[PDB]
């Protein structure tokens, strides 16, 4: 029963995710760390085009982070 | 693809352009055209133009026959007089001349009523004897005898492709869908080509439908030419009706050529191999005498139990099971047990006199009358059991020899049936002239002269059954007379092909529904069945008549009518409400192999609460299967466990363990709601080997 | 018309769901949340229009049928909206026609 | 003009076929009732 | 085809005019005395 | 066409199928019934004319039956009709026909009867005296009093006609038929297979004598999936519920257990033992002679000239099946309609022959050890 309610909340999200307005710019920015336990029916064109990770920094980027924070 | 060089060739009216375009179009006529004839709307103007104008007819019938026309299509061929095994011949012969000549034969066979369609019809007959495909060209050339000269036209080499194919599909569709007057042409030219052919039981089925007496002489000089022998004696006797073994024994008593056809084809032969081999290859156990024979006594189910043990036939054990079983038995059960010894003994001519002789002329009227009844049961070729009852018959009201007239006049109806056997009928003139208050006197009068009178020459309205019409309408008393006299009336109407005797008795007889019930009885027994759906929708109309017994017989006609296309035989009669209608379908199952749809209808028809209709189910339920068999038996033990219910239980143990002889006696059993005197006439229903 | 607005002040009704009708002019209705109920028909409706999984207007007092309701479920349209496959035609897969 | 169907892997899709109860074969029901039916599947 | 199609048309024509031809107290008062009984949850 | 006769009989059967007070005490029982007839569920039956019922949410009552329908129709776990007033049991309700019955109980005798065979009539005799003779004529078992054989195993190459024989016995039937695919017994849950066995053969038991056929039953012992909770210690327990079900207790009944595999070696010999299945039946690829019979059946209703010999399709390939011959017929039809003809000529059987036999007639990637 609890899984069916999350199931129909995903149905509400998907059914109101494809066809918003195609002109009214609602910028939905979703965030996770996990990319595994996800429906690929979410990760679709029209729904979500760009797939943006935040990779770990390197030498010079952490130098600039240190120059900012310190 | 291109039509650029060849499309405007229709545009000049020049004759040489036509007379070299049309052989060119004949060369391209092997595929018809490049396409579906897009020249039509430009060459229909060329209809008015006329040297090789029959080749213009070939073009014109090619394009009109290419698209569509029902009468204008074969017109250039009947004007053409076809001139000038291929793909081209498969076009203009096998499909174009077949559909085209088919609509010409149909449209003119329904239109006019010439010889051009006879020439083209025999031309397509010859052309499909070249193509050699039957069973579509045949069924097309039925609707133009023409079919007779077709059969002697085509029947040269292919014996079975017109014998096993055409006579089975076309006899089956000829009793299924084609009406009567062409079935005679089937029978007679089938007598022609089957006379030219071997495997003589196809001609013997032509004797089952023709009922012809020249055929049996031809098939016996030919079936003595073909020397198994007694086996065609056996299905000769099972195949024949009541007339042609008396006509056969008189024309063979003249010639007979060996006299062994006089031995086979009257009696004694069709039964001499069976009963000793019935003892030999089969073995029955004593535990149905003891188990089904230990189904309990109430002197009614002891009566019916001795009837079940009467139909055990590892010998004639119940003939000589002691004494005091019949001493417990009452009068028409004394007919039942005095006739039970004959019902064990449908053989043993010499043994029948010496087993029945203890019960002949005894101290009891029903012992002696049921004993002469058993003498009528045992045989059909003795005529020496005629006189000890035939001399006694005359009583003039209500004496012993009127019951011996029941069992003996009925037993001589069992024993003999001539072409029209008449000395027994002149004895029957003081029987219907006697008119005892016992029903079964006039009962076995009509049934006896009716068993002589079946298979008659399209019936007759002669003074015999006419005498029982007028002497029937003499007294309107005991309406079982008004039911069982049109039994034998309709039995004399049997043998019909075209009888207007329903109109003759429909002018003489009809009145208040005793004699309108006679009208519906002749309506049943004169209309045995063909493709005649007009009286099937008339059947649907007078099915809703308020008199609910002309419903019973008139709707009871169904298992006689549609016994071959038996998919139509399940109807909504169980879904009707006039409970004798459920009786009617419950008759209409029958005695045959009994499919799962039939037994599925016996699921609901098995479960019903009236003792008469509940009594009506086990007769056909166990008769249609003459665990699997005993599972509905123990189910009836679960239904009841009155004496009617124990009696239907004994009836189901009994029945458990178009020949007219199996068509009469259940229709004689159709008034069951009555006395044990009528149950003394229950023990007459002989239809099994 | 304005005095005839107590009609609009009448008691409302229930939306039901007809599985199928059974014999003797009764039907089966599951409502918005509840169990199944063999309820009664009216005179001005049609038994010939008893459709499976059909919503009907159902009276709330006596549970009598009122009106048939359209626009039932659209299950294949709903799963079509779950999928959202790219609607394609002949003109967009140029470059090969043999497999076509 | 056939109903294009795509049944890949989801409990959503099983809920629209039946309720995800036992099997997929109510797709035979929605395919016979939409008998011009073209179905597509994934790896 | 003519035998099966014609016989099937014969059976259909038979059913057509047949369809056109178509047109307790065991415990009841005790149950009425059980209407003043109780639901007993 | 004859389409007028077909559509006319179709519309006539449709309208005739669409063609579907005086009794006062019956109206009195209808007055004993409420107009909102509610629906309940039985828990137990108490003999004092009233029992305990269960509501939809679970309000539970000691209510009485309208005593004209029988209380012997009532069993614990049957849906009833309840009142709203005293909530009395109104009457028997017809039971819920589940997707187990509406999918598995095949009402249709599907296809051709025993004229669909090739190389048979020994195995037809074995299924006849092993199933049909205990079904249709079990009177020899009265003549001697000897038990029938219980189970049947079909095994052989794929495409042999295990499907053909299963639909032939499914044609010649009078018992309620059930069909199960053996790959259906493993799900994404714990303790599902045994419940499927119990309700499966329960449904096979309740109605009538029945014919249970399960095909590809080896697909539970040699198949693994990530779509499976637990694993071999749930598959083994499903085999144990099928084990105690097939060799259970208390008069198993007239339920013919007929099962079909392709391979035979990976199966439980505790299920191969007699007592469970007494008729283990060899399915070989019969003979090269009844090839011509299967050509005669599969070409018996198609337009076709002579143009060939069947010996040309006999001295071509060693294994033989209705799957082989039928693919020759269908692929030959694809070549014929590809060449827009009727009366199929030889070259369609030639390219159909090479197309079918190459189609699977091969091996591994050439050379090997020829």
């Amino acid at each position: 029963g609890a899984d069916r309610e999350v199931q129909r909340i995903l149905l509400e999200l998907l059914n109101q995710m494809d066809g918003f307005d195609q002109n009214v710019n609602v910028k939905v920015i979703m965030a996770t760390n996990r990319a595994d336990t996800l429906d690929p029916a979410l990760l679709r064109p029209g729904r979500l085009d760009r797939k943006i990770e935040f990779p770990l920094p390197d030498r010079r980027q952490k130098r600039l982070i240190f120059s900012t924070i310190t | 693809r291109d039509k650029a060089p060849v499309q405007p060739q229709q545009s000049p009216a020049a004759a040489p352009g036509g007379t070299d375009e049309k052989p060119s179009g004949k060369e391209r006529r092997d595929a018809g055209d490049k396409d579906k004839e897009q020249e039509l709307s430009e060459e229909d103007k060329q209809l008015q133009d006329e040297l090789y104008r029959p080749a213009l007819e070939e073009l014109r019938r090619q394009i009109r026959s290419s698209t569509t026309s029902m009468t204008s299509v074969p017109k250039p061929l009947k004007f053409l007089r076809p001139h000038y095994n291929k793909r081209f011949a498969a076009d203009i012969i096998s499909v174009l001349a077949m559909t085209m000549s088919g609509e010409r034969e149909c449209l003119k066979y329904r239109l006019v009523g010439a010889g051009e369609v006879a020439k083209e019809w025999q031309e397509l007959d010859d052309a499909e004897k070249v193509q050699r495909e039957p069973l579509l060209t045949l069924v097309k050339e039925i609707v133009p005898l023409l079919m007779e000269i077709e059969q002697v036209d085509m029947l040269e080499k292919d014996i079975d492709e017109n014998a096993y194919a055409k006579v089975c599909l076309y006899l089956t569709s000829c009793v299924n869908y084609v009406p009567e007057p062409e079935n005679s042409a089937l029978l007679r030219c089938a007598l022609g080509v089957f006379r030219k052919f071997s495997r003589f039981p196809e001609a013997l089925r032509l004797a089952l439908m023709l009922n012809d007496m020249e055929l049996v002489e031809d098939i016996f000089t030919s079936c003595k030419d073909v020397v198994m022998l007694g086996r065609h004696g056996v299905f000769l006797e099972l195949s024949e009706d009541v007339e042609e073994y008396e006509d056969l024994t008189e024309i063979m008593s003249n010639v007979q050529l060996n006299s062994n056809f006089l031995a086979l084809a009257r009696e004694l032969d069709i039964m001499e191999p069976k009963v000793p081999d019935d003892i030999y290859k089969t073995h029955l156990e004593n535990n149905r005498f003891g188990g089904s024979g230990s189904q309990v006594d109430s002197a009614r189910m002891n009566l019916a139990s001795s009837f079940v043990n009467g139909f055990v036939n590892q010998d004639k054990l119940l003939t000589d099971d002691g004494n005091k079983w019949l001493y417990k038995n009452k009068d028409h059960g004394m007919l039942s047990a005095a006739a039970s010894l004959g019902m064990i003994l449908l053989w043993d001519v010499d043994g029948g006199l010496t087993q029945i002789d203890k019960y002949l002329y005894s101290s009891e009227d029903y012992i002696k009358s049921g004993a002469l009844l058993a003498c009528g049961i045992v045989n059909s070729g003795v005529r020496n059991e005629c006189d000890p009852a035939l001399a006694l018959l005359s009583d003039y009201v209500l004496h012993n020899s009127n019951t011996m007239r029941l069992g003996s006049i009925f037993g001589l109806g069992l024993a003999y049936a001539g072409s029209n056997r008449e000395d027994v009928l002149t004895l029957l003139l003081p029987v219907m002239g006697d008119s005892k208050s016992s029903m079964e006197v006039a009962g076995v009068t009509a049934l006896a002269c009716g068993m002589i009178a079946v298979g008659s020459c399209n019936g007759d309205v002669t003074s015999t059954i006419l005498q029982t019409i007028m002497e029937k309408s003499e007294t309107e008393l005991k309406d079982t007379y008004a039911r069982w006299l049109p039994l034998g009336l309709g039995l004399n109407h049997l043998g019909k092909g075209e009888a207007i005797e329903a109109i003759l008795a429909a002018l003489e007889v009809v009145s208040e529904p005793f004699r309108s019930f006679a009208n519906t009885l002749v309506d049943v027994c004169a209309y045995a069945g063909s493709g005649n759906v007009l009286k099937v929708q008339q059947l649907l109309h007078i099915c809703s008549e308020h008199f609910d017994s002309k419903e019973k017989e008139e709707d009871k006609d169904k298992k006689e009518k549609k016994d071959k296309d038996k998919k139509e035989a399940p109807a909504d009669m169980g879904a009707h409400q006039g409970v004798a209608v459920l009786g009617i379908a419950l008759i209409a199952m029958g005695e045959e192999i009994g499919a799962e749809m039939a037994l599925r209808t016996f699921g609901h028809l098995l479960r019903y609460g009236e003792p008469t209709l509940r009594r009506a189910v086990p007769l056909a339920l166990a008769l249609i299967s003459v665990s699997h068999d005993a599972d509905p038996e123990v189910s009836y033990n679960s239904i009841f466990a009155a004496r009617l219910a124990a009696m239907l239980r004994q009836l189901a143990q009994y029945h458990a363990k178009k020949g007219t002889l199996t068509l009469c006696p259940y229709h004689s059993d159709r008034q069951l709601m009555s006395q044990v005197a009528v149950a003394g006439l229950l023990t007459v229903l002989v239809s099994f080997l | 018309l304005r005095e005839e607005l107590q009609l609009l002040q009448e008691q409302g009704s229930y939306v039901g769901e007809v599985v199928r009708a059974m014999d003797k002019k009764k039907v089966l209705v599951k409502v918005h949340p509840e169990g199944k109920f063999v309820v009664d028909v009216d005179k001005n409706i049609d038994i010939n229009d008893v459709t499976p999984n059909c919503r009907v207007a159902l009276r709330n007092d006596s549970y009598t049928l009122h009106k048939i309701l359209p626009n039932k479920v659209d299950p294949l349209v709903s799963l079509m909206m779950v999928e959202k496959v790219p609607d394609s035609t002949y003109e967009m897969i140029g470059g090969l026609d043999k497999q076509i | 003009d056939c109903t294009f169907i795509r049944v890949s892997g989801s409990e959503l899709v099983q809920k629209f076929i039946g309720e995800g109860a036992r099997m997929v074969r109510e797709l035979f029901v929605m395919a016979r009732e939409h008998a011009p039916s073209i179905i597509f599947m994934d790896e | 085809d003519d035998i099966q199609q014609l016989l099937k048309k014969i059976n259909e024509l038979t059913g057509i005019k047949e369809s056109d031809t178509g047109l307790l107290a065991a415990d009841k008062q005790t149950l009425q005395s059980e209407q003043p009984l109780q639901v007993a949850r | 066409l004859e389409r007028i006769k077909d559509y006319l009989l179709m519309e006539e059967e449709f309208i005739r199928n669409q063609e579907q007070k005086q009794e006062e005490e019956r109206s009195k029982v209808d007055d004993l019934r409420g107009t909102p007839m509610s629906v309940g569920t039985l828990e137990e039956i108490i003999d004092d004319n009233h029992a305990i019922v269960s509501t939809s949410v679970g309000s539970e009552h000691y209510v009485s039956i309208l005593s004209f329908v029988d209380k012997d129709l009532l069993e614990p776990g049957c849906s009833v009709l309840l009142n709203h007033k005293v909530h009395a049991v109104i009457g028997v309700l017809m039971d819920d026909t589940d997707p187990l019955v509406t999918v598995m109980k095949v009402e249709k005798a599907p296809q051709e009867t025993y004229a669909d065979i090739g190389g048979l009539d020994n195995q037809i005799q074995e299924i006849k005296e092993s199933v049909e003779l205990p079904l249709t004529h079990p009177e020899y078992y009265e003549e001697m009093g000897i038990k029938p054989p219980k189970g049947v195993i079909l095994y052989g190459p794929p495409g042999t006609g295990k499907t053909l024989l299963a639909k032939a016995v499914a044609n010649q039937t009078s018992a309620t038929f059930l069909r199960v695919v053996g790959s259906e017994l493993i799900q994404k849950y714990l303790g599902d297979g045994p419940k499927l066995v119990r309700e499966l053969f329960r449904v096979a038991e309740e109605h009538a004598p029945s014919i249970v056929f399960i095909d590809e039953i080896d697909a539970i012992g040699t198949k693994r999936y990530d779509s499976n909770s637990g694993g071999e210690r749930e598959i083994q327990r499903t085999m144990l519920e099928l084990l105690n079900q097939l060799d259970g207790f208390d008069s198993r009944g007239d339920v013919k257990v007929i099962m079909a595999t392709n391979r035979i070696e990976t199966l439980d010999p505790a299920l191969i033992r007699p007592g469970r299945i007494d008729r283990k039946i060899e399915f070989p690829l019969p003979d090269e002679k009844t090839k011509k019979r299967i050509f005669q059946i599969h070409t018996s209703r198609m337009t076709l000239a002579d143009d060939v010999t069947l010996d040309d399709l006999i001295m071509a390939k060693d294994d033989l099946s209705g799957a082989d011959i039928k693919a020759i017929c269908t692929e030959a039809g694809l070549m014929a309609l590809r060449e827009r003809r009727m009366k199929v000529t030889n070259e369609d059987f030639k390219k159909s022959k090479e197309n079918v036999l190459y189609k699977k007639q091969e091996g591994t990637p050439e050379g090997l050890y020829l």
